[PDB]
């Protein structure tokens, strides 16, 4: 299935994925498109950050759903 | 007779009053008038060292009436007038 | 030496008269909470004498059924002619004495008249807020790298839904674990306790925060305050943990969670997919949200950023064949609002990624309004136009530093309309205009008017 | 004449960590040695880093990678965090 | 006249809203002043230095916190490090 990712600029990209695909794989695909490493990526869906080792299906993520991509602003 | 006015007002109620009241509130709120009136109230309370409602109101109301922007005033009047030409005979 | 109305003191000298009064006040307020707008206009804003609507304030008599206007002194006339000196303002339920020419706002019994039956007990078991704590104002010292946490917490500390939840004892009343070193909400209630009340019976008011920090260490040490982290990530993490605690305290086909987060913060986006030829369609997808993240480049105003956010996009990497025009097409995507939240949280995307793999902060000022209208962003029309939908700004988080290193500060607005700056241990007064000149990172908006 | 020493700042920190606890003169002396020593080790290896990277100036970046060379993992990491933290703190204020 | 009745409607709306707002303000301030006879306003410093009690930022690391864990007192600005060394049991 195809899903979408809304990047920092607001530009949306498309990925071809399965429900069982891991967050690592999706982040790898994002790295492959944007050239940004997974450790720099934050992937958001439904108010939650998506965690490595879990699958899309674990979060009830379906076809043509849109994930929202952000970075981190550190402050201490 | 002047029962007429009250009658007309009753009709106004049964029909749009909300739209007017709400648009008025939104306009006065958005342009900062409401908060200006809050600041004025705190200032007057501090100046007169009093929370007595009648005496504070006596000084607050005229100025607050003057502070209403011309834009909001003429727009809301224009709207009410638009609503009035519907249901009166001349 | 401020006095109290001697007339109500006089009535209250007799217990049954007092009870009649309080019963009527309670009944009236129940009515005010349970009457539709037109009935209210016709029966509480109609002058009994001139029959005008909204002839200034209209007052409902405490002793009879008469309603009387201000402009024609008609309640004033009811008071002069029948001897009924007490009337209720139909806009606020407040009780006026026409002898003092002043409202009674400073009698605790009257303000909380619904508890009158138990009032004695209420006075024996509990006290009014201490002046120092009454607004719950106190600073939270930096215990390492905790600026990303406390900045988030003060807006929560000043959220009426959260304060209503916490002060209601809901977790306390229902917690199955009942330990603040495990339960985040018990710890929060303890914080509320420390800030608004008094622990039985200088280092002051830090216990709850320390419990929260201990819980945080236990679940994710990296996010526990030793190291610098992202405030938005902390927001989603903590609200998710709170939600999890709600689910935990439950005794028990319900896709939507019923927790406090999801009844306050949850909305839904409508994503439409439409044929550029037929322009009819559409393929609609509904996505929940707890907050919105906005792009800011080449813009100067929040409305510009929301416009960009809400702007249609043509996908160039989506495989799409339209069945209505029978051809391969590049679909059009648009985000609009399906459902709004009661409290809207906004994150400005103040960063960009460079080709060399580095990031840069965007320090661009983005103008944000004291009041926000969402009407241009709602997806669904009525039998059309979408009505005005306005939020009030109640909170700001700002960042100073770079993408990989910095500092968070909070700004909160309280009653009377005054703003305060919350910088770790330091709470200070600040004007609205300067807050509005701040470089905003996070914004907190509460629903105010819905047309 | 003035013989400088880190005895007060170290005391301070002891109080920070064990307020009801005192330190002997000798223990202190030792500490002060450790400080001078590590000062040289760091400063020197930094000077080397500057030289090595044809650069006229020592920034905290130098001191960082220095830390990553001298120290084993966890020690280095923690030290780094603590440092860029206090740096941030100085910047903001 | 239409003009007159319209002016009266606007005046009605404005005076109603004003009387409501003012009544709310006066009742609130009356309450605050009565509840708290010695009431003082939170301090506002044009210089941006003093807190709501009119005080400056306190000296850290002069302050300390007693860590209920392990029984050690720890300087507050070094508390997190301690917890990392203390909670690791
Ligand atoms: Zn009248
Ligand atoms: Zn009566
Ligand atoms: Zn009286
Ligand atoms: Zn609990
Ligand atoms: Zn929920
Ligand atoms: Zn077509
Ligand atoms: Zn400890």
């Amino acid at each position: 299935m195809q899903i979408f990712v809304k990047t920092l600029t607001g530009k949306t990209i498309t990925l071809e994925v399965e429900p069982s695909d891991t967050i690592e794989n999706v982040k790898a695909k994002i790295q492959d498109k944007e050239g940004i490493p997974p450790d720099q990526q934050r992937l958001i869906f439904a108010g939650k950050q998506l965690e490595d080792g879990r699958t899309l299906s674990d979060y009830n993520i379906q076809k043509e759903s849109t994930l929202h991509l952000v970075l981190r602003l550190r402050g201490g | 007779t002047a029962q007429l006015k009250s009658q007309i007002q009753q009709y106004l109620v049964e029909s749009n009053y909300e739209l007017i009241s709400n648009e008025l509130k939104a306009r006065l709120l958005q342009e900062g008038w409401v908060d200006k009136v809050k600041d004025l109230t705190k200032s007057e309370m501090n100046i007169n060292e009093s929370t007595n409602f009648t005496q504070i109101l006596s000084t607050v109301e005229p100025k607050a009436l003057e502070m209403v922007s011309d834009s909001t005033r003429e727009t809301v009047l224009k709207q009410i007038r638009e609503f009035l030409e519907e249901i009166v005979d001349t | 030496a401020m006095s109290i109305c001697p007339h109500i003191q006089q009535v209250f000298q007799n217990e049954k008269s007092k009870d009649g009064v309080l019963k009527t006040c309670n009944a009236a307020r129940y009515i005010l909470n349970h009457s539709v707008p037109k009935e209210k206009f016709l029966n509480t804003m109609k002058c009994g004498t001139c029959h005008e609507i909204n002839s200034g304030a209209t007052f409902m008599c405490l002793q009879c059924g008469f309603c009387g206007c201000w402009n024609h002194s008609h309640f004033l006339s009811h008071s002069k002619q029948i001897g009924h000196i007490f009337g209720i303002n139909s806009n606020n339920g407040l009780l006026f004495c026409f002898k003092c020419e002043d409202y009674i706002g400073n009698i605790d019994l009257i303000n909380d008249a619904i508890l009158a039956k138990y009032w004695d007990d209420v006075c024996t078991k509990t006290m009014v807020p201490s002046m120092e704590r009454r607004d719950g104002l106190s600073g939270l010292i930096n215990m390492g790298s905790t600026a990303f946490m406390s900045s988030i917490l003060q807006c929560l500390i000043h959220n009426p839904y959260f304060i209503r939840h916490s002060m209601s004892q809901i977790h306390s009343n229902n917690c199955k674990v009942r330990s603040p070193d495990k339960c985040f909400s018990c710890a929060l209630d303890k914080i509320v306790h420390e800030l608004y009340g008094a622990l039985n019976t200088s280092t002051n008011r830090q216990t709850g925060f320390i419990y929260l920090l201990t819980c945080a260490w236990k679940i994710n040490q990296n996010l526990a305050g030793y190291s610098q982290q992202d405030a938005h990530e902390f927001w989603q993490f903590i609200i998710n943990q709170i939600h999890q605690s709600y689910v935990l305290d439950l005794p028990n086909n319900n896709k939507q969670c019923e927790c406090i987060v999801h009844t306050v913060f949850e909305g839904s986006l409508e994503s439409s997919i439409v044929c550029p030829g037929c322009q009819n369609n559409s393929k609609t997808t509904i996505d929940p949200f707890l907050d919105l993240s906005l792009d800011i480049k080449d813009k100067k105003k929040l409305y510009e950023c929301l416009d960009s956010f809400h702007k249609k996009e043509q996908l160039k990497d989506f495989n799409y064949h339209c069945g209505e025009c029978n051809s391969t097409q590049d679909a059009i995507k648009q985000l609009g609002i399906h459902k709004l939240p009661s409290v809207l949280v906004l994150q400005l995307k103040r960063f960009e990624h460079l080709l060399n793999g580095s990031n840069r902060k965007l320090d661009d000022f983005i103008e944000f309004p004291t009041y926000l209208n969402m009407k241009n962003y709602c997806s669904t029309k009525e039998k059309g136009k979408v009505p005005d939908i306005i939020y009030e700004l109640i909170g700001i988080v700002s960042h100073k530093g770079t993408v990989n290193e910095g500092h968070y500060i909070a700004f909160c607005k309280i009653s009377g309309g005054q703003w305060f700056k919350f910088n770790d241990s330091m709470v200070s007064s600040i004007s609205q205009e300067e807050v509005l000149k701040e470089q905003a990172y996070l914004l907190f908006y509460t629903i105010r008017q819905v047309n | 004449t003035r013989k400088e020493s880190y005895a007060i700042y170290v005391y301070k920190v002891l109080k920070q960590v064990h307020p009801d606890t005192g330190i002997s003169s000798k223990a202190m002396s030792i500490m002060n040695s450790f400080v001078n020593d590590v000062f040289e080790r760091i400063a020197g290896e930094a000077s080397r880093l500057a030289h090595y990277n044809k650069r006229s100036t020592i920034t905290s970046r130098e001191i960082q990678t220095a830390v990553r060379l001298l120290l084993p993992g966890e020690l280095a990491k923690h030290a780094v965090s603590e440092g860029t933290k206090a740096v941030t703190k100085y910047t903001s204020a | 006249t239409i003009d007159s009745i319209s002016n009266g409607i606007l005046n009605n709306l404005l005076t109603t809203l004003i009387q409501d707002i003012v009544a709310r303000e006066t009742t609130q301030q009356q309450l605050l002043k009565t509840r708290y006879p010695d009431l003082r306003s939170y301090y506002f410093d044009p210089n941006g230095s003093l807190d709501i009690n009119g005080l400056q930022k306190q000296q850290e690391s002069s302050q300390y916190i007693h860590c209920e864990n392990c029984g050690r007192d720890v300087s507050a600005n070094r508390l997190a490090a301690h917890l990392q060394r203390c909670l690791s049991r």
